[PDB]
């Protein structure tokens, strides 16, 4: 039985980060992967999705481009786009392989079962180690009445735009995945309706900026139905007749689509692993219970990323992987960081910290500052501005509490907000930082100024 | 000396030389609180 | 004689920020503008140049876009482009005008002249006030042997691409202006040669990242001649024969082009302002002498922006306007901020803080961290991953000293660096901040990790 200092189950963002960081710390590491190296993010999540969005955006912007003399008759070859998407994934997943090898990590292909705290079985063989890190990720959450099949897709199938664009698509789920894929399909020419059970899309994020995203999506012809649920459907000669009803119940309406995309959530892949028999506690939804050190109920066994707890984000899994490895290596690390969330639609949506409501519920004397992109010189030089930056803070201490952005490059601008939170910046600190002009980042500075009623580019 | 903008701003408006305000972080970062603490 | 609490001369970034901030503080303000409202940045600087760059980038990216199936036959109507450009400028300057009026600031069109430390002359009328803010800006610097004319253009003339593109262009100057306009012309079809006297372009910035931009520019066909200087030229039948020599002198050389753009710097507009009459002193370069409070040698008279001191940047001018206005208002503000600088080429270049050379010279034990965009997942989903991020820090204290970036969105990512510096961040704080994945901003976090030899996406 080969032994190691640490064994990592899963080479997804969380896993390959834990494996590599562990190696850097001098541990002999074994990494197990049942499928494709790189996990969901690189294979059927983040990466291919961002690639499709970039192509869709390049195509879409050509319309506005006509406004400044750019005449063209674009023709997007879907088979070619699919090829590129695949080439991008292959590069990145291959890169991780190279990365793992360069750090002296042993990569084992196969499904791993947890034989016990310090032991694991793969392809028949057994393997031991003083520390085990569980990073098995998650999978698409099924929806009652809409089982996955030929006409009901999960995000993975939805990525293969070269296998047939449906004339009409129904997207169930107003979260990041649903919004992104819905927009990709719309820009590729399909009619798209998206429904969300909660009062607003991005239910966990700031409602005001999330509403601006929704209205922007609807301007592109995407029909967004909030406070709505899909009850069931029936396949007929002309398509899938889907029954929608208000969330709280009531008179329903019927729509006909060719395909349905179910993106209502994710399910942690923690079943048939042996966690049960090994004394590792899992909660109601299948998430492995852990403390801030990423430690499970079993000493020496850690859990990270999507399999451990929400939010199901890649950067969060990456950091938890670092924390887990560091503790396996003997250090004293804990996860206590601001975690931003981004939606790569156009416009983009990004948030970090507390919403006005969470802040108030927390007892702060909430005050907010807003700056619209319509007043951004940079936004105008980019072809037009729709969006805004909202900063949430405490008016007594002047402490920044949360930042929410909707507009181009929101995902890039939120990192500054995250650093701000980590550094304990006040609204004044943010307002006094000299941002380069002209840039979209100035909206953050101006929002901070609006918070003190002294923004310059808008009337206060 | 390392002082966040908010602290430098308040130090001036109080007529207090910022380099004279003791910090508080693991190693001297001056915060608005410190400037006020020195003011009293 | 009409009197006010404050009189601002000039409505460029500095002037209108001063005027508006002063009004917010309850002052009665008169703003005098001899030309177009909004100054250089909005009319013939930042804005129009950025708009051209965006149109050029949109066009240029279509080549790469062919890789993912986007086929198009792009034709760029230069008259329309010029039209959109004018529209953007008009929209923004109208915006400033609306802002000044909405703040209760009186706008007077004309050329102001100082008659006293508290009085000004405009067209013949007398206007006085307790405080005066001088925001007259700068103008193109003329190069010996290349006097401006029909064949020798300044940045303002270069902006008018609708008036016909020369087949061959020579740009003199490797600063932000020359690099940007040179790349715009190249992307619109012109052959371009840029000459820089110093060893590398952007002599004030990090030579490592600057060299990466130069190389990317050469890859597009732009001939960049460093350590070279243009001595003169003579107009002949086939064009302009310009003489080139090494920076120090020697073997002459000749290049033939249709037009020459001189972008070697700016000259502060401080003459015929009636200064040398109110007592206000100016240095040899022509800049109005001011302290950290933006106060000139005459109490009550302030000077900001390009007319006060370098660097000749917009965000700098804006903040100085705020400082000057707050002080005219009886407060006590001073400029002590980190000023970033950006070049909007593709790839973009941005920097803030100390270069390795400046830090070493100041006595810091310098250590650097680097992250290449070739290792960036986000950069790949965007097509080409050209660029890098370099952080400069103190090895003994772990304190961040400077940040330099070359790549897409470099200008947006530099704000995070500026905030980091303002907050006294260490390389560890930068690394501990959870950046969204996948985003270009992550490169900054990984650069911080590389500085500690523990980056994950590259071998340490
Ligand atoms: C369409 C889509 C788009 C997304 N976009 C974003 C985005 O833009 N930004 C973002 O932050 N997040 C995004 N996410 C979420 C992100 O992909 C996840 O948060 C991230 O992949 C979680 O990493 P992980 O390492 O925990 O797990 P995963 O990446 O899922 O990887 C777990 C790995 O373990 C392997 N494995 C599982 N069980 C076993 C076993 N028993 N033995 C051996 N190997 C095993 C799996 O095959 C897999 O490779 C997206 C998700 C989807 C579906
Ligand atoms: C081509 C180009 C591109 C640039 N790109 C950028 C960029 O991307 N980012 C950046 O940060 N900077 C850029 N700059 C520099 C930036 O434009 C300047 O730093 C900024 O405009 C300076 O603002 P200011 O208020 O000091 O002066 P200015 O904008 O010059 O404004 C001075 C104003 O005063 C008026 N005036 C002058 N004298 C008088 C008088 N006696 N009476 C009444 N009115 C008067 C002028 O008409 C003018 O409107 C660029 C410059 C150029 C030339």
């Amino acid at each position: 039985m080969k032994t190691y200092d640490l064994i990592v189950i899963g080479t997804g963002p969380g896993g390959y980060h834990a494996a590599i960081r562990a190696a850097q710390l001098g541990l002999k590491v074994l990494a197990v992967e049942a499928g494709e190296v790189g996990g969901v993010c690189l294979n059927v999540g983040c990466i291919p999705t961002k690639a499709l969005l970039h192509a869709a955006e390049t195509l879409h912007h050509l319309k506005v481009a006509e406004g400044f003399g750019l005449k063209a008759k674009p023709e997007l070859d879907l088979k070619k786009l699919g090829g590129w998407r695949d080439q991008v994934v292959k590069k990145l997943t291959g890169g991780v392989g190279t990365l793992l090898k360069g750090n002296g990590v042993e990569l084992l292909r196969g499904f791993a079962r947890l034989v016990g705290p310090k032991e694991v079985e793969v392809g028949g063989e057994r393997y031991g180690a003083k520390s085990l890190i569980l990073a098995t990720g998650s999978e698409p959450l099924e929806l009652k009445g809409f089982p996955f099949g030929e006409d009901v897709w999960d995000s993975t199938r939805a990525l293969k735009v070269e296998e047939g664009l449906p004339k009409r698509l129904l997207v169930i789920g107003g979260g990041a995945v649903g919004l992104e894929l819905g927009q990709v399909y719309r820009r590729l020419g399909a009619e798209v309706t998206l429904i969300e059970y909660m009062p607003e899309i991005l239910p966990q994020g700031d409602p005001e900026t999330a509403a601006l995203l929704r209205r922007a999506l609807e301007k592109e012809g995407i029909r967004v139905r909030t406070k709505t649920k899909a009850v069931g459907y029936e396949k007929k000669k002309d398509g899938l007749h889907v029954r929608l009803e208000p969330a709280e119940g009531g008179e329903g309406e019927e729509v006909v689509v060719d395909k349905v995309l179910v993106a209502v959530g994710r399910k942690p892949r923690t079943e048939g692993l042996g966690l049960e028999k090994a004394g590792v506690k899992v909660d109601e939804r299948g998430f492995i219970r852990v403390n801030a050190r990423m430690e499970t109920s079993v000493p020496g066994v850690y859990a990270i990323g999507d399999a451990a707890r929400p939010p199901l984000l890649a950067h969060k899994a990456m950091r938890e992987g670092l924390i887990a490895a560091e503790n396996a290596a003997g250090k004293d690390s804990a996860f206590d960081y601001q975690v931003p969330s981004v939606v790569y639609t156009s416009p983009e949506w990004a948030g970090v910290g507390l919403t006005e409501e969470e802040a108030k519920r927390a007892g702060y004397k909430v005050k907010v500052g807003k700056f619209p992109l319509a007043a951004s010189g940079r936004a105008l030089t980019l072809g037009g501005a729709e969006g805004m930056v909202k900063v949430v803070g405490d008016e007594e201490t002047d402490l920044l509490l949360g930042v929410f952005i909707v507009g181009p490059q929101a995902g890039e601008l939120i990192a500054e907000a995250a650093l701000a939170l980590e550094m304990g910046a006040t609204l004044t600190d943010l307002a006094l930082t000299v941002h380069p002009h002209p840039t979209l980042s100035e909206s953050l500075m101006e929002a901070a100024e609006a918070f003190h009623k002294q923004a310059i580019h808008i009337l206060n | 000396m390392l002082a966040v903008p908010a602290a430098r701003k308040l130090a001036r408006e109080l007529g207090i030389p910022i380099e004279e305000v003791p910090g508080s972080g693991p190693l001297g970062r001056v915060r608005v609180e410190d400037v006020r603490a020195y003011a009293e």
